[PDB]
């Protein structure tokens, strides 16, 4: 499980 | 339905989840929109939480990992394709 | 050891992995798993962000902190 914050 | 999303270049108020290498959108590689800003950059373009990301400027990311889709997403208007609904 | 990272919103890209509702770092932490190609290093746990404790969240409780509308990062890293 990987998010990014952009 | 799909839509094109024009989405300027990142910061934009965005998180994004998901993608081949593997949350609640979906049910599955898809990358999704998991988190908006009410009055960022991203809300105010159009995008939603759980669209599903699949093309940024011609590249098509339906079966992109985590890190091919944000790449894509942070080359130096973006065009989005998101499926929703 | 444990650093306190300052980072100027206009620094692009931030990806982690991890938290408790749950990769080759550590844990239940939240880990720094991409920093687009300063301070922050890959492998690096979030432990606060702008003081507000991250150890135990979730990973969307840890999404939710990192996006924020200067971003101040605690982290303890090897």
């Amino acid at each position: 499980l990987e998010s990014s914050i952009i | 339905s799909v839509e094109e999303i024009r989405l300027p270049r990142a910061p934009l108020g965005l998180s994004i989840v998901g993608g081949s290498d593997h949350h609640p959108f979906g049910v599955e590689p898809g990358v999704f929109i998991s988190k908006v800003l009410p009055r960022g950059l991203a809300a105010r373009s159009g995008l939603r939480v759980g669209d599903r990301i699949l093309a940024v400027n011609g590249q098509d990311v339906r079966d992109a990992t985590h890190q091919e889709a944000v790449s894509a997403l942070l080359r130096p208007e973006l065009s989005l394709l998101v499926r929703r609904d």
